[PDB]
């Protein structure tokens, strides 16, 4: 399955694939080190993962 | 669960 990247917001890049004609499959989230410390990236995920779980298909384990 | 990967110098990666 071919992957592609989208910008969720500046510095935050999600890698997606097609899945079952519904939500795209989330493969990874990349945080620009120009814009994010590791602490800020972990805070971003804590703040945004709820939305991410609903907008995308996210394997939980 | 998702894992943080911190070995790249350009991006922090959360690998699902």
């Amino acid at each position: 399955e071919k992957e592609w990247v989208e910008q969720d917001e500046p510095g935050v890049y999600i890698t997606l694939t097609a899945l079952a004609g519904g939500a795209r499959d989330l493969k990874r989230v990349r945080f620009s080190r120009k814009r994010f410390s590791e602490i800020q990236a972990e805070q971003w995920w804590a703040d945004n993962r709820g939305r991410m779980y609903e907008q995308y298909n996210v394997r939980m384990v | 669960g998702p894992k943080w990967v911190k070995t790249d110098s350009d991006f922090i990666v959360l690998e699902i």
